[PDB]
């Protein structure tokens, strides 16, 4: 992925 | 970085549970982060909350009494001298971006309009530079000392 | 800067700036409150989102939008495509002592002049009026000049008949194929407001006289002067440079 | 569509054949502003490749060069040799079409008068300096070029003749058995 | 059978064929669009009934309490259309709604309820349409255009073999709701099927099936057929399965059906069939390629022996004999018919549960986030199968189930899998050959949204975020004494509302340049917008003229540019159906005769009839005069019996729309000609006196008063009263209404501003004591004349050459043409001036200005204002203001010249509103707006003063006229109950009161007759009172600004060469010349020329309908001349009615007939005095005038049948030779004129960051200097000339000031320096990370 939300989520 | 204020002055001996003191402390910093990063001509916290609080009796008053508060109206439900509430109201919103497309032919922006105002107009500068001359030939015309006392005064 | 009714506007790289300097700061903050590695992290994540959106924005992922719904633009976007500093303001700028009209035909001129309104060419050569008045004597100085032409005395005319007198004016209509798109000509003061262009001249702009325009150009210095009675006059350019072939041939 | 229109505009063309009137119509507008755009584009093009030439000597001394001759295209001849060599500089004598004695020497410019020398003496190979084939290093030289063709005579040092070819090229990109001899 | 404002001139009709409907109301597409939208509709399916009852009620979370919805309505607007104007605000109603919270009780099981409370809450302004199909937003009236895009449903489409070179086609099926997500299969290059969910990544179709819990048998069983076999080695064998090729041929009753090799064939499956085949033996090899259908296992072991879809081989035939198994199920898969496309992809799928494809479905929605069963579940099945997250409306279901050959023409608007299952099989059933693709561009498949459409649905979008927002407030606190109205805020709503109306691609200003212009913006249909394709990303497909635009749309009137074809008109008699699409009349036909009864057919219920052309022969009884008919059937045209047709059309008209329907002779033209006349009739200005068209086609009249321009009446009556600026109309007694006073008052328009700047001025064109009819116009727009549309003059024309001053196109134009004021125009602009409060102290509008030397303040009145009716001219201050300054900080030289004179200084600057430069107008409005703290001088009093008394002049009146009713009323429903005979005006009014007559049934009320009276006196004070406050409210301005003023001046423009000129038949040119009048050719009898048009313009565009209309115009010109004569020598009306009768009576049986024989002497000579400028005279579109009808009205005047005349020089007195044509024709100014395009700089104001000129005429910009010109200069060696153009005289800042002193100075040399927009280039670079620098 390339969000930082979504990396921040996982 | 509430969250972490709060873990460091959190106690179990009051026996209440560590959300209802956590929660607290995370909306003041995230409300106290929205007054400080969120305008790009920043406005103090007092008179974000004067903002805000004028909104919410504009909403009451809008909802309630009909059309829409006026500024006087407004006044009278809030208290203050409504020279104040033209003010609050007068505080700039957003500034508007200069990439907005009101070209609509030629992808022309808004920036494309805005002219300079500090330069001077060349026939301005051509007026100068007469007087310069005309004066230099008047001072010219008078004799030495007077005309030394003169350039120096 | 300031427009009027005290609204502001501003660019989009104050915005972007701000950014960066807003997440830098907290970086340093949360660097001094020994916060876990897991926000730190999160932290340098986004400030180098950040930057990149700086630098060059909608290329590492999503772009970032305004208080709009369109992306911002960065560094890079200033300067590449077709609105970009090369192409727009590089080559292509805007032009003074430059005006348009429409033009009509005017067939009793000869192939080395125009015609040209004399409202017009009072406002393209207004600074060389303004010379001639100073120089003889007309006027005391130069408010005094712009202050007769604004009025339309008539030693006015008088002295813009003198100035325009052998001056060459450019031409050009808008899709410039080809060189013959500009051509230099002799101006004539004419009334109204329509350029005359002679005849035989219509097949080089590819020019017909139901509702086109053209821009005139005046050439300032002495070197522009004799480039455009030497290179570019309406007089020289008789054949065409695809082919050897006249391009004056009567329609 | 195999019924045509039978009606001229003297006559009146009904409201079923107007409708295929239109259909034409139509298409062609929007195939005109396709060209527009098309040509701008290849012209773009096409002087960003060849912007940078410009003559910049007068004779590179060079013998190569190309040899022209009239085109023809199976039947008759659609390009006679005047309209191909007419211009250039000659790299190699023209010697008499029975080879006895040269026509025109070397190095001179292919004008009106030559050309006519040329179809008098009837013949149909002349070799004539090229571009490319020019020996001169950053530019090209005079002779190989040519002459000017928009005022008549051998081009001048200094001119761009690249800008001039991308817009020649480009301004007019709008605007787009069996055997039988018939003589004896 | 002519109304009274059609017998003052008749207009000679050509037409030969009859007309059986009558125009439509012209703008009715609009207007019933926007009535569908604000409508109580019972049965909630129209408007905000729809989404109120569709939002709500807000069941919040856990069902503690609930929002129920009630009714609505709308308000009284506050302000009027034209106060909204004055004022600059949205003309809008306020919407109220009543809603009904009701709380539960979370103690018993259900059906609790602690309290209802019901409530009326306010929730947003929606804007109302105007009784013209306008809006009026923010003072401006803007036109909302309908859009035309793809109907919802599904579309089976193929790429034609355009993506791979293999030459194959590749065919894709697209489901579209009407909001939701795009569910689009297609297949593999490799036969493999694929779908993607968003336009994403794609996936084995089957995953889905997985996904909807089904099997790989059951799939198998839904979509492919069985081949049953028993063991021995025994098949089952249909004959026609075996269509055909076999390997082994036959074992059947033992002896022989067919040989090897040898391909089977009918004849041999007709014996197959006959013998009644049924099992056969084939070699066990030969079921080695089939594909087993279900699952075999063990029951020694209960182990698998073959999987579903698991190819068969001759061990697993072995396995299955000695594990007892008999019958073997395989798919039948051929190669042409039934293919194996299933198989493949259920190999390529990796996923075999539900779960797995839910979780795959997960991954490519949303990657990232790990997959959750909870997570993967609630996705796909809100994904589609939701209401709230999905609509397939209502067309979308019928087109839906129509496209998929179902009878059901209702249902559920959100999918299945049933629905899913069938557009496979039907995507299957095109791949095999079965089936065709549709058509994109079918005007069946393409369907149009209007006003009330679009607005629902920004209203719903709005409503959505109020019913979250509610959702999220109830699900905390949970408290009582809660209203409904701290939950709702009417910001979102009429947030979303606003920003459709106000700032919308679809939404656009109106064009006012004249009623067609008006008439053409309103009924127009736009591909673009929101929800519809772009302009770059479209192709010439979607821009063509189909077959199915017969009728429906224009195939002429669309704009030529990037949107050709992307805009077009709405035709004549086009109307949409009830489910958006558009449909066309079509007259029926019953076994041979025409009937009268006309059906509107829609574009894919035409395809299946034969339909005749409008223009033909029918007998005096219905039936067909030809035997064999000329219609066009399914998809082309041909000669068909007369006994099989069906149907007719209705008119020569109804392919045109109402522009293309007004140039004459149209079949004349060529396409593009016609294309663009219309585009620039829709262009010209309204002129100062209108002149009716010589040669019309009879369609303006109904574009004019089909148009709100003219003023019509609404009842008939007696004209009692006339003026300029207002008619009242005395009812007549059949239309009374006994209630009424009887009479009805029209304020006509003055001279007012449209949004083109022009004028809108409306002028009486009866006279007092006149009769009128309901429908009659009472007053003259702009551009109408005696309610006929009339954009130009009719002028006298010559073709020929004259001297090259008519060259390429230009037109030379005679003196007499300017002396007569023919094509003069008024142009009204407003000019304001703002005085706001700066933080050094607040502007103020004064009259005394520093440095004005008294000369320029003489306009100015006493408190700084020009006077009204001032002669103004460019420069002239109009409103005098002056803003307050600093210290300025002298330089070291004004400072001696201060000191020596002794001057002082300001402290104000001059910011004075003054006339812009070359404007010369009068002063014909001021108005003055003060903020509500402001101290409203002199002038702004006076105004107010001026105000007041108007209004209570018109309160008045008005006033007076409902005490007369009422009085009136007194006396009639009072005629009994005392005898009162000569007293009827013995005592006063205030006395009509006690009157009376014989005792009857009209006695009854004098106590409610007078409670009434006092009633409406007190009604009307209040009115007073209202009309007073709503005049002396301060307003509402902008923050900050104290006052504003407006300034409304009046140009007069004149004809001069530079303007641009244009017939109907798009010729158009540019003036060139005002010739003398004694220098224009002429004829034998004197008379000149008015313009000189050129003939080398008609052969190579080939639209010689102008010569025609030329010829005609001639003619009818020629009757015109013979009456006025005839009414100059004083002829007595028996002369007079025997000419004009016999030139009403022309032509090959025309339609018309006009009788004179009843026209009284008076309508007689009143219509002779209409016809002494020219008769008028119509041609219809493709029915008009033939030329042998011409040359008979040019033989009943006096003129030549050739149309050519010989004439002579004016210069030389010389005739010339080979006579030329003249005649009469129509010309129109078009709205470009050189005094709007002229325009001049030598320096001026220059950009902010990069300090190049500005640009446009209105910020005194330069002229670009683009690439192009930059090539051509470097073609040439003019290497000064760029240099110049490029540093001094754009943005070297330094050297720009050097070159205007050096210019000054009388030295032409440049010190030129480096561009600043190559700083600034420096500067970004190196705000990268890169260091760009200049060596040395
Ligand atoms: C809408 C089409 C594009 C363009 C025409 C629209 C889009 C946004 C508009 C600006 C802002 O709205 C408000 C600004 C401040 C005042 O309110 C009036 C002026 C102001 C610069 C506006 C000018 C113009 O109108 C803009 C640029
Ligand atoms: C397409 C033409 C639009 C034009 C009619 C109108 C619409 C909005 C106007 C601009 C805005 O007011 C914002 C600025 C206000 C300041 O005073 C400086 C000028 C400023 C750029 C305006 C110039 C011009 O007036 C604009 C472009
Ligand atoms: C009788 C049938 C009639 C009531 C049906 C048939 C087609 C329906 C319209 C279309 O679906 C298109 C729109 C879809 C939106 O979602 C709601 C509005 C919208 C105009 C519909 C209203 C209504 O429902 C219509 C007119
Ligand atoms: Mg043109
Ligand atoms: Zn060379």
């Amino acid at each position: 992925t390339t969000d930082p939300v979504r990396m921040y989520m996982r | 970085i509430g969250l972490m204020k709060a873990v460091d002055k959190f106690e179990y001996r009051r026996g209440y549970k560590f959300s209802t003191y956590a929660t607290w402390w995370i909306r003041q910093a995230i409300t106290r982060s929205i007054a400080d990063q969120a305008r790009t001509i920043r406005i103090p916290v007092h008179m974000i909350e004067t903002i805000n609080k004028l909104n919410r009796i504009s909403r009451q008053m809008l909802q309630e009494m009909g059309r829409e508060p006026t500024p006087e109206e407004l006044a009278e439900r809030m208290l203050m001298p409504e020279d104040k509430i033209r003010k609050v109201l007068k505080i700039a919103k957003e500034p508007i971006s200069m990439e907005t497309p009101i070209g609509d032919d030629e992808d022309s922006h808004l920036g494309d309009f805005i002219e300079d105002t500090t330069l001077e107009l060349p026939l301005d500068s051509a007026t100068t530079e007469s007087l310069r001359a005309a004066t230099h030939d008047v001072l010219a015309g008078l004799t030495a000392r007077e005309a030394k006392v003169l350039r120096m005064r | 800067v300031p427009l009027d009714g005290g609204r502001f506007a501003t660019s989009d790289l104050n915005d972007l700036y701000r950014r960066v300097i807003n997440r830098n700061n907290r970086l340093k903050r949360l660097l001094d409150l020994a916060a876990p590695d897991i926000i730190v992290r999160n932290e340098k994540r986004m400030l180098q989102e950040a930057v990149d959106a700086l630098l060059d924005n909608g290329r590492r992922g999503r772009a970032i939008t305004g208080s709009n719904k369109r992306p911002l633009k960065s560094l890079a976007d200033m300067i590449k495509g077709k609105q970009g500093r090369f192409r727009q303001n590089l080559l292509g700028k805007r032009v003074d002592y430059s005006g348009r009209s429409v033009i009509t035909v005017g067939p009793y001129l000869r192939l080395h002049q125009c015609g040209l309104p004399k409202k017009m060419a009072l406002e393209l050569f207004k600074p060389f009026i303004y010379g001639k008045l100073e120089l003889r004597g007309l006027a005391t100085t130069i408010k005094a000049a712009k202050k007769m032409v604004e009025r339309e005395e008539a030693v006015v005319w008088d002295i813009l008949d003198e100035v325009i007198r052998e001056h060459p004016v450019l031409l050009n209509r808008a899709p410039t194929l080809h060189r013959l798109g500009i051509q230099a000509f002799e101006p004539v003061l004419i009334e109204g407001k329509a350029i005359q262009l002679h005849p035989l001249v219509c097949a080089a702009y590819n020019a017909d006289f139901d509702g086109d325009q053209m821009a005139v150009h005046v050439p300032l210095t002495l070197e522009a002067q004799l480039e455009a009675r030497a290179l570019m006059m309406s007089t020289n350019n008789i054949l065409s440079p695809a082919n050897g072939e006249p391009i004056i041939v009567p329609s | 569509i195999e019924t045509p229109i039978t009606a001229n505009f003297r006559e009146g063309l009904n409201v079923l054949q107007y409708f295929i009137s239109t259909h034409g119509a139509r298409k062609g507008l929007a195939d005109t502003a396709l060209k527009t755009a098309n040509s701008g584009y290849l012209t773009r093009r096409l002087v960003d490749v060849a912007q940078d030439l410009v003559v910049t000597e007068d004779d590179c001394g060079t013998h190569e060069g190309i040899m022209m001759t009239p085109v023809i295209e199976g039947g008759d001849v659609k390009e006679p040799l005047r309209d191909r060599v007419l211009g250039r500089v000659t790299a190699e004598d023209v010697l008499k079409p029975g080879t006895a004695d040269i026509l025109v020497p070397r190095n001179t410019l292919l004008h009106e008068q030559w050309c006519d020398l040329l179809e008098e003496n009837s013949v149909d190979a002349v070799k004539v300096r090229s571009v490319v084939s020019c020996d001169t290093d950053f530019g090209v030289c005079a002779h190989c070029y040519g002459r000017d063709l928009a005022r008549g005579h051998i081009i001048n040092k200094g001119e761009a003749i690249g800008v001039i070819a991308a817009q020649s090229i480009g301004e007019p990109g709008t605007q787009l058995s069996s055997i039988q001899v018939k003589n004896k | 059978v002519y109304s009274y404002t059609e017998k003052k001139r008749i207009r000679k009709d050509f037409g030969k064929r009859p007309q059986v409907l009558d125009v439509p109301y012209l703008l009715s597409i609009q207007l019933d669009s926007f009535q569908k939208f604000i409508e109580q509709d019972p049965e909630g399916q129209y408007g905000l009934e729809a989404a109120f009852r569709s939002v709500f009620p807000i069941q919040s979370y856990s069902g503690n309490s609930e929002l129920q919805y009630v009714s609505y309505r709308l308000g009284e607007p506050v302000f009027d259309v034209q106060e909204c104007q004055i004022r600059g605000v949205t003309y809008s109603a306020p919407l109220r709604v009543k809603l009904r919270l009701v709380i539960y009780e979370r103690e018993a099981p259900e059906g609790t309820v602690k309290d209802i409370k019901e409530q009326e809450v306010y929730m947003g302004e929606i804007p109302l349409m105007t009784d013209n199909g306008t809006f009026v937003i923010n003072g401006t009236e803007r036109v909302i255009v309908s859009q035309l895009h793809r109907s919802p449903g599904v579309f089976f489409d193929s790429d034609k073999g355009k993506t791979h070179s293999s030459g194959k086609v590749l065919y894709n099926a697209r489901i579209i709701p009407y909001r939701g997500s795009w569910l689009d299969f297609e297949f593999d290059p490799k036969d493999n099927l694929f779908v993607r969910i968003d336009r994403r990544r794609k996936l084995p179709a089957t995953i889905i099936l997985r996904a909807l819990n089904y099997t790989t048998e059951q799939i198998l069983d839904l979509f492919f057929e069985k081949v049953i076999f028993e063991i021995k080695l025994q098949m089952e064998l249909v004959p026609e399965r075996l269509r055909g090729t076999a390997s082994f041929d036959i074992e059947a009753n033992g002896k022989v059906y067919v040989e090897k090799g040898r391909r089977i064939t009918a004849r041999h499956i007709r014996q197959l069939e006959k013998d009644d085949v049924k099992l056969i033996e084939v070699p066990v090899e030969y079921i080695a390629g089939k594909v087993v259908a279900k699952d075999y296992i063990d029951e020694s072991t209960g182990e698998l022996i073959c999987a579903a879809n698991m190819e068969l081989s001759l061990d697993l035939l072995a396995k299955l004999s000695q594990s007892g198994h008999k019958r073997i199920e395989t798919l039948f898969t051929n190669d042409l018919d039934h293919g194996p496309y299933i198989s493949e992809t259920l190999r390529v799928d990796p996923t075999n549960d539900r779960l797995s494809a839910l979780v795959e479905i997960y991954r490519m929605m949303r990657p990232g986030e790990p997959p959750t069963r909870e997570a993967a579940e609630s996705l796909f099945e809100n994904l589609f199968f939701s209401e709230d997250r999905y609509d397939l409306s209502a067309v979308g279901r019928m087109k839906f189930n129509r496209s998929l050959l179902r009878e059901e023409i209702e249902g559920s608007g959100i999918l299945s899998k049933d629905d899913i299952i069938d557009v496979m099989k039907k995507l299957i059933d095109i791949r095999n050959g079965k089936g065709e693709v549709d058509d994109i561009d079918h005007l069946g498949n393409r369907r149009i949204r209007s006003v009330g459409e679009m607005a629902e649905n920004q209203f719903r979008v709005g409503l959505v975020r109020v019913e979250r927002a509610v959702k999220e407030r109830l699900s905390l606190g949970d408290l009582d004494t809660l209203m409904p109205q701290d939950m709702i805020n009417a910001k979102p709503i009429s947030a979303a509302v606003k920003e459709f109306f106000g700032s919308s691609q679809l939404s656009q200003f109106m064009d006012q340049n004249n009623p067609l212009s008006e008439i053409t913006h309103k009924r127009r249909i736009s591909a673009l917008g929101p929800g519809g394709l772009t302009r770059e990303r479209a192709g010439f497909e979607v821009r063509d003229v189909h077959p199915t635009h017969y009728g429906r749309v224009c195939p002429i009137e669309t704009p030529e540019g990037p949107n050709i074809g992307l805009i077009n008109s709405l035709s004549v008699y086009a109307q949409t159906n009830e489910y958006g699409f558009l449909e066309t009349p079509y007259r029926k036909v019953t076994d041979g005769v025409v009937t009268d009864e006309i059906h509107y057919l829609s574009a894919i219920e035409e395809g299946n009839y034969v339909i005749a052309q409008a223009n033909s022969n029918l007998d005096e009884e219905g039936h067909f005069v030809e035997d064999l008919v000329t219609c066009r059937s399914k998809g082309e045209s041909s000669l068909f019996s007369r006994d099989q047709v069906d149907y007719m059309d209705v008119s020569t008209q109804q392919v045109v729309s109402v522009g293309a329907s007004l140039i004459p002779f149209l079949e004349h033209d060529d396409a593009n000609r016609a294309l663009m006349g219309a585009n620039m009739q829709r262009q010209a200005v309204p002129t100062l006196r209108a002149d009716k068209p010589l040669v019309g086609t009879g369609m303006e009249r109904a574009v004019a008063v089909d148009s709100g321009v003219t003023a019509v009446a609404k009842r008939g009556g007696v004209v009692q009263y006339v003026d300029a600026s207002r008619i009242v109309i005395k009812v007549n007694e059949d239309e009374m209404y006994p209630g009424e006073a009887g009479i009805d008052i029209y304020n006509l328009t003055k001279y007012t501003r449209s949004n083109q700047n022009t004028c809108i001025n409306q002028m009486p064109c009866v006279s007092l004591g006149e009769p009128v009819e309901r429908g009659d116009v009472l007053a003259d727009g702009p551009s109408t004349d005696l309610g006929e549309l009339a954009l130009g003059q009719n002028m006298r024309v010559a073709f020929m050459p004259w001297n090259g001053y008519n060259f390429e196109d230009s037109i030379l134009v005679s003196e007499r043409v300017v002396q007569e004021d023919r094509f003069t125009t008024i142009h009204i602009q407003e000019l304001a001036c703002v005085s706001r409060d700066t933080k050094l102290g607040p502007e103020e509008i004064t009259a005394d200005i520093p440095n004005v030397g008294e000369a320029a303040l003489s306009k100015l009145d006493e408190s700084g204002i020009v006077y009204i009716g001032a002669e103004v001219t460019g420069g002239d201050i109009l409103v005098g203001k002056v803003t307050p300054k600093g210290e300025t900080q002298l330089t070291p030289e004004e400072k001696l010249l201060r000191a020596i004179f002794g001057e002082k200084a300001s402290d104000v600057k001059d910011s004075s509103l003054r006339v812009p430069n070359g404007v010369s107008g009068t002063v014909i409005d001021v108005q003055v707006f003060t903020r509500d703290g402001v101290e409203k001088d002199k002038r702004a009093l006076e105004i107010e003063e001026m105000q007041l008394k108007q209004a209570k002049k018109d309160l008045s009146e008005e006033l007076q006229i409902l005490e007369a009713g009422l009085f009136s009323r007194i006396r009639a429903v009072l005629v009994a109950g005392g005898v009162e005979a000569e007293k009827l005006d013995k005592l006063p009014r205030d006395r009509w009161l006690e009157l009376g007559l014989t005792d009857e049934e009209k006695q009854n009320q004098l106590e409610q007759l007078a409670e009434q009276y006092d009633e409406l006196k007190h009604e009307f004070e209040k009115k007073l009172e209202a009309k007073r406050r709503k005049i002396t409210q301060g307003d509402d301005l902008a923050p900050g600004v104290l006052k504003i003023v407006k300034v409304y001046l009046a140009v007069k423009r004149r004809i001069q060469p530079g303007d641009k000129m244009a017939g109907r038949h798009g010729n158009k040119g540019v003036i060139s010349k005002i010739n003398p009048i004694e220098d224009m050719p002429y004829d034998e009898n004197g008379t000149p020329v008015d313009i000189v048009l050129n003939p080398l313009g008609v052969p190579s565009r080939m639209n010689i309908g102008q010569i025609l209309e030329t010829h005609l115009g001639m003619a009818a010109k020629g009757i015109g001349d013979k009456i006025n004569a005839m009414l100059k020598q004083q002829q007595e009306v028996a002369k007079l009615r025997e000419f004009i009768q016999r030139a009403y009576d022309l032509g090959a049986d025309v339609r018309q007939k006009v009788d004179l024989s009843t026209f009284s002497d008076e309508e007689v000579m009143r219509l002779a005095e209409n016809l002494r400028k020219g008769m008028p005279i119509a041609t219809p579109v493709f029915d008009g005038a033939k030329e042998a009808e011409i040359k008979e009205l040019l033989k009943l005047g006096d003129l030549p049948t050739s149309g050519q005349i010989r004439l002579y020089d004016g210069r030389t007195g010389e005739q010339f030779e080979r006579p030329v044509t003249v005649g009469y024709m129509y010309m129109l100014k078009l709205n470009h004129l050189v005094d709007d395009k002229m325009h001049a700089r030598s320096t001026g104001s220059y950009s902010l960051v990069t300090q190049q000129p500005l640009g446009g005429k209105a910020q005194f910009g330069g002229q670009r200097f683009g690439e192009m010109e930059v090539w051509a200069l470097e073609a040439y060696g003019a290497a000064y000339t760029l240099q110049e153009m490029l540093t001094v005289k754009s943005d070297d800042v330094n050297g720009r000031t050097k070159m205007y002193k050096n210019i000054v100075d009388g030295n032409h040399q440049m010190e030129p320096g480096m561009p600043e927009s190559f700083n600034v280039l420096l500067k970004e670079i190196r705000s990268l990370g890169i260091n760009i620098e200049l060596e040395d």
